[PDB]
């Protein structure tokens, strides 16, 4: 409500400009004596007015041809855009996407569609982490000559004690045998720590 | 010898056979000629050359302009010389003052150079890619978020254009 | 010369039974290349200089076809700004220029051949330098002065032949050093932050632990990484060495075809100035001398029509090619966001 | 130039391509060969006895100056048609095999 | 087996129609006296 939809206004502008260019191109002689059929057909008799009318016909036909060709090219581009919009409708609105930056910046939560003149607008609701904090970390924990790895988290340390948290939100918990799993002994992992 | 034209005549190194008078290039234009009185060969080179662009801040704000001659190297084939001559890998820019700062691109000149209507006058600068940043990487340090934000963003997509039809006979 | 029926591939059979399974016991770390075109050359055309030259009679006769030249130049400028937009979508994804620290402790992985070389004038990587020398452009710079091809150097240098007929090539907005800076920032972010710098603030994490996260993402437990870390680092380093090797050895055909096509199109435009199009000659100066205005106008009209349609054909094919390059650049931007800024 | 190629009196912020840099010619030069004599206008058009048409004569015109104005007071023609060239550019060209 | 592949038949139809349109466009005068080269080359002399 403040202040734009430039990509949707450019389509309207381009189509209008193409039609108006067609209209002004009716002022070209194309090598004839005039650009009006009524100045040729009056002051000239059929067999020798036909040459001028032929020049005009050829010119105007090629004008129409140029218009149609550029319209076909533009329609191909709009077709690609509409296919992308249909994919975004099925994958961001009718589901939740794991594709990075496909449905906004951040981790995609949901999306809502709104209709616009000759187009669509998507409101992408995403989750953005904030207020990060530094911690010391370790790949594994060594307890009884055994190496323990976190199940769905990461080992952090507030400076003196060790916890296991989830990767995307700081929520520290005590390391137990339900948070971790055991594999091997304490001789192979590189930065293993004792706890 | 009756063949008319326009251009610059220079001494040549081509050497014609005795039955030849004119020389033609691949586009079939006459580019060499034998002088009919001194019997010396001359090359004919065209006279116009080099692209030109005009940079305006909009005539609804000012009629100051800058001009970019995309084929000149000043350290001339220019319309005017004024002041503030600034050389670029895109050509010689005349009418804009070179500054040492860097901003986001306003009017793209090219080869990394942009221009803008600042302080009024026209300035030309090197565009900046973005703010510099460094990550505190170590082999045992991690950063974990403690809060979040819910963000809502818009994305606009064109879906259709106008459907038109034409009557040939009427047009 | 021999003629044969092509083979589809080697025959194979799977030992399928209702209670038999095959489980892998080792792995390999593979590194592969994928090449994608992102831009093409931006060109511009001066109608008057191409169709008429310095002929004033021709230029006055051409004033019945000015709409067509404004139209041609409109199309060409659309293409020209689209090229810069393409490069921006692909390379300018992130707007923070991350640097990699002097702490080159990445768990044993060696990123020295893909990280910037401060010993160059540019800050390109060894790999980027090897790539830069396998694509031969046609314009080493964009300032070719008038005095530099004055004489018979014209029409023997193809670029001056193009320039004397009104065909200009404009330089891209982002220099090669800026694009190298962008890729350097992407690499630094991805090796010091994983996939977090693509979703918000960059959050550091030891390389080894990021690789364990990525092993989790494909269905392999982390201890498989942590217990085989040296083997994995060695396999990665060997695969990167294999790439450089292969390259510096012997190609980038998909990137050279773009340059070749644009150059061939411009040169075809230049040679099509030798067509009569049904006139008595293809030179305006042979018509304007030996013929007087009203009966030279017919010949000049034939030439004007022919050369206009030549320009039109060029612009149309350029539009079609630009659509294809646009599709390729969109694919490259998607691959940048989904393979580099995340895990697919 | 841009206002006029835009067909508008207002120009919006930006950069626009204009025509290539033109240079105008300063002088005009003519270079013809060193020819002094005048062409045999009086032994071709003023001959005493011509030839019959089945054995027609063919004379070779070599290095001479073509001044056909000297005929303006000596003979009228009543048929004179040129084919590859306009009559207003006859005294501005050089001719090869005459 | 009952009752289609319209999207695959449209390609064939379009290509065939384009070629046939090319063939019928050989009946246009384009502003000449006839559309046959043999009616022009006979009853008219080269220039
Ligand atoms: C790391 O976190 C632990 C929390 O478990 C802190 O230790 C406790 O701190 C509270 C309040 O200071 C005390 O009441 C407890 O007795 C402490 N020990 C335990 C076992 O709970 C510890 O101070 C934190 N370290 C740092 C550097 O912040
Ligand atoms: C982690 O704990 C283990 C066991 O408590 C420590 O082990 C010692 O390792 C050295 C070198 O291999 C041996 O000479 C000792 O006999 C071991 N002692 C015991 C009790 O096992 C290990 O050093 C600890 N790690 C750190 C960094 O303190
Ligand atoms: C303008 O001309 C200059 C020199 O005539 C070009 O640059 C020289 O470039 C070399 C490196 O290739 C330097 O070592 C010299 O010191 C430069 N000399 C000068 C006077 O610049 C320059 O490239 C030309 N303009 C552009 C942008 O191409
Ligand atoms: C994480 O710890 C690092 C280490 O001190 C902090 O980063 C440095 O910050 C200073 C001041 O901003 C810079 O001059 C250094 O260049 C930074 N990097 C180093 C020293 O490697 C950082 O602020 C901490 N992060 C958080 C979120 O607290
Ligand atoms: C997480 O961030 C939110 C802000 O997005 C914090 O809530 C704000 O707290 C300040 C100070 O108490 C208030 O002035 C604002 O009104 C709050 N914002 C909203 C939207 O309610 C919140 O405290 C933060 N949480 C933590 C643990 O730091
Ligand atoms: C899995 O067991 C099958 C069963 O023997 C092995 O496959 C056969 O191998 C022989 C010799 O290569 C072939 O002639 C047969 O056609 C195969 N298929 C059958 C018998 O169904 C296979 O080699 C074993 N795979 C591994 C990895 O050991
Ligand atoms: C898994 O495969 C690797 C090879 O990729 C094996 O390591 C190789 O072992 C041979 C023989 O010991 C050595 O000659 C090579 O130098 C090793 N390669 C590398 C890159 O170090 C490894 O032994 C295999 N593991 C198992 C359990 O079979
Ligand atoms: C990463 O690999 C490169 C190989 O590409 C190593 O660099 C070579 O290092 C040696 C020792 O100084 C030099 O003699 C060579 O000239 C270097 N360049 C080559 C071989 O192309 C580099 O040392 C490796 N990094 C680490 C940390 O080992
Ligand atoms: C055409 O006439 C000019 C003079 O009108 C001749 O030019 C002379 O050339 C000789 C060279 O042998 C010089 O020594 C004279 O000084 C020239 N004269 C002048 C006035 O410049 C020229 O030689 C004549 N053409 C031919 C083929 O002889
Ligand atoms: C990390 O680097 C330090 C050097 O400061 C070294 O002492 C330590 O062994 C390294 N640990 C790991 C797990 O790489
Ligand atoms: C430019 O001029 C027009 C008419 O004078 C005016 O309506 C318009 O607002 C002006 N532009 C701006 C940015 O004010
Ligand atoms: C601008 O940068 C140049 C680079 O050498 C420097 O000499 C100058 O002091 C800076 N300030 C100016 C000239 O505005
Ligand atoms: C030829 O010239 C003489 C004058 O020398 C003139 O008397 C005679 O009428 C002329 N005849 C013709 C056919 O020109």
């Amino acid at each position: 409500s403040s202040t734009a939809l430039g990509k949707l206004q450019d389509v309207v502008n381009q189509n209008a400009q193409a039609l108006n260019t067609l209209v002004k191109q009716l002022s070209s002689n194309f090598g004839a004596i005039s650009s009006v059929l009524n100045d040729i057909l009056s002051r000239l008799d059929p067999p020798e007015a036909e040459v001028q009318i032929d020049r005009l016909i050829t010119g105007r036909l090629q004008s129409l041809q140029t218009y149609v060709t550029q319209q076909l090219i533009r329609a191909a581009e709009i077709r690609a855009s509409a296919n992308l919009a249909a994919t975004k409708m099925s994958e961001c609105v009718l589901g939740q996407s794991k594709r990075v930056d496909f449905c906004g910046k951040g981790y995609h939560l949901m999306s809502f569609p709104q209709s616009a003149p000759h187009g669509v607008v998507f409101l992408h609701v995403t989750y953005v982490p904030a207020q990060e904090k530094n911690f010391t970390t370790a790949p594994a924990i060594c307890h009884d000559g055994k190496a323990h790895f976190p199940r769905e988290g990461v080992f952090v340390s507030n400076g003196t004690h060790w916890f296991v948290t989830q990767r995307n939100f700081y929520e520290p918990q005590i390391i137990t045998t339900d948070n971790t799993f055991v594999s091997g002994n304490c001789d192979v992992v590189i930065g293993i720590v004792n706890n | 010898n009756g063949l008319t034209g326009t251009g610059v005549l220079t001494e040549s190194n081509k050497k014609f056979l005795p039955f030849q008078q004119f020389g033609r290039d691949i586009a079939d234009t006459t580019d060499a000629v034998r002088d009919p009185q001194t019997l010396e060969i001359l090359d004919i080179t065209p006279c116009s050359f080099g692209g030109v662009s005009v940079i305006t801040p909009g005539t609804n704000t000012s009629n100051q302009v800058a001009v970019l001659y995309q084929d000149v190297n000043c350290t001339w084939r220019v319309y005017s010389t004024g002041s503030n001559v600034f050389q670029t890998r895109a050509g010689c820019l005349i009418g804009a003052e070179h500054v040492n700062n860097s901003y986001e691109c306003d009017i793209p000149i090219g080869a990394g150079i942009c221009a803008s209507y600042q302080t009024q006058s026209i300035i030309a600068y090197t565009m900046s890619l973005g703010a510099e940043n460094s990550v505190a990487y170590s082999n045992n340090s991690i950063a974990i978020p403690t809060n979040f934000t819910i963000s809502v963003t818009t994305e606009i997509l064109p879906v259709s254009m106008t459907k038109t039809s034409v009557d040939c006979t009427m047009y | 010369i021999i003629a044969y029926t092509m083979s589809l591939g080697a025959e194979n059979s799977v030992a399928y039974s209702n209670n038999s399974i095959a489980i892998p016991t080792n792995f390999t770390i593979s590194v592969t290349t994928e090449i994608l075109p992102v831009s093409m050359t931006k060109t511009s055309v001066d109608c008057t200089m191409y169709i008429c030259g310095d002929s004033t009679e021709c230029s006055n006769l051409l004033l019945q076809y000015g709409s067509f030249c404004t139209q041609l130049n409109r199309a060409l400028t659309g293409i020209a700004v689209e090229q810069d937009k393409n490069t921006q979508e692909v390379f300018a994804q992130v707007k923070q220029i991350y640097k990699t620290p002097p702490i080159k402790d990445f768990g044993g992985f060696n990123f020295s051949q893909i990280l910037p070389d401060p010993s160059k004038p540019s800050k390109r990587s060894p790999i980027e330098d090897l790539l830069f020398n396998k694509v031969t452009l046609a314009d080493a710079g964009f300032i070719k002065q008038y005095g530099d091809c004055l004489g018979d150097i014209a029409a023997r240098d193809l670029i001056c032949a193009q320039k004397f007929n009104g065909l200009t090539v404009l330089p891209p907005l982002l220099t090669d050093e800026m694009i190298a800076q962008y890729t350097s920032a992407l690499l630094a972010g991805t090796i010091t932050s994983g996939w977090t710098f693509g979703a918000g603030p960059a959050l550091q994490i030891p390389f080894p632990m990021q690789m364990a996260y990525r092993f989790n993402g494909i269905g392999v437990t982390q201890n498989v990484l942590y217990e085989n870390q040296k083997l994995i680092a060695n396999q990665f380093n060997s695969a990167i060495g294999k790439i450089q090797d292969s390259l510096s050895s012997t190609a980038l055909g998909k990137l050279q075809d773009v340059v070749n096509q644009n150059a061939q199109a411009l040169n075809t435009l230049v040679k099509q100035l030798s067509s009569n199009f049904g006139a008595i000659s293809s030179v305006l100066n042979d018509i304007l001398s030996r013929l007087d205005p009203p009966e030279a106008e017919v010949q000049i009209d034939r030439l004007i029509t022919g050369r206009l349609q030549s320009l039109q054909t060029y612009v149309t094919q350029q539009l079609i090619r630009a659509a294809e390059i646009r599709a390729s650049a969109n694919l490259a931007a998607t691959k940048m966001s989904e393979c580099v800024l995340g895990q697919s | 130039e841009t206002k006029c190629t835009l067909k508008s009196f207002t120009v919006e912020k930006g950069i626009y391509q204009t025509s290539n840099f033109r240079v105008q010619p300063t002088e005009s030069i003519v270079r013809f060969p060193n020819i002094t004599n005048l062409c045999p206008f009086g032994e071709v058009f003023n001959a005493t006895r011509f030839a019959s048409v089945y054995a027609w004569n063919r004379k070779r015109i070599s290095n001479c100056v073509a001044d056909y104005s000297v005929l303006y007071n000596s003979a009228s023609f009543s048929t004179f048609k040129c084919y590859g060239v306009s009559p207003t550019k006859l005294n501005d060209l050089c001719f090869t095999n005459v």
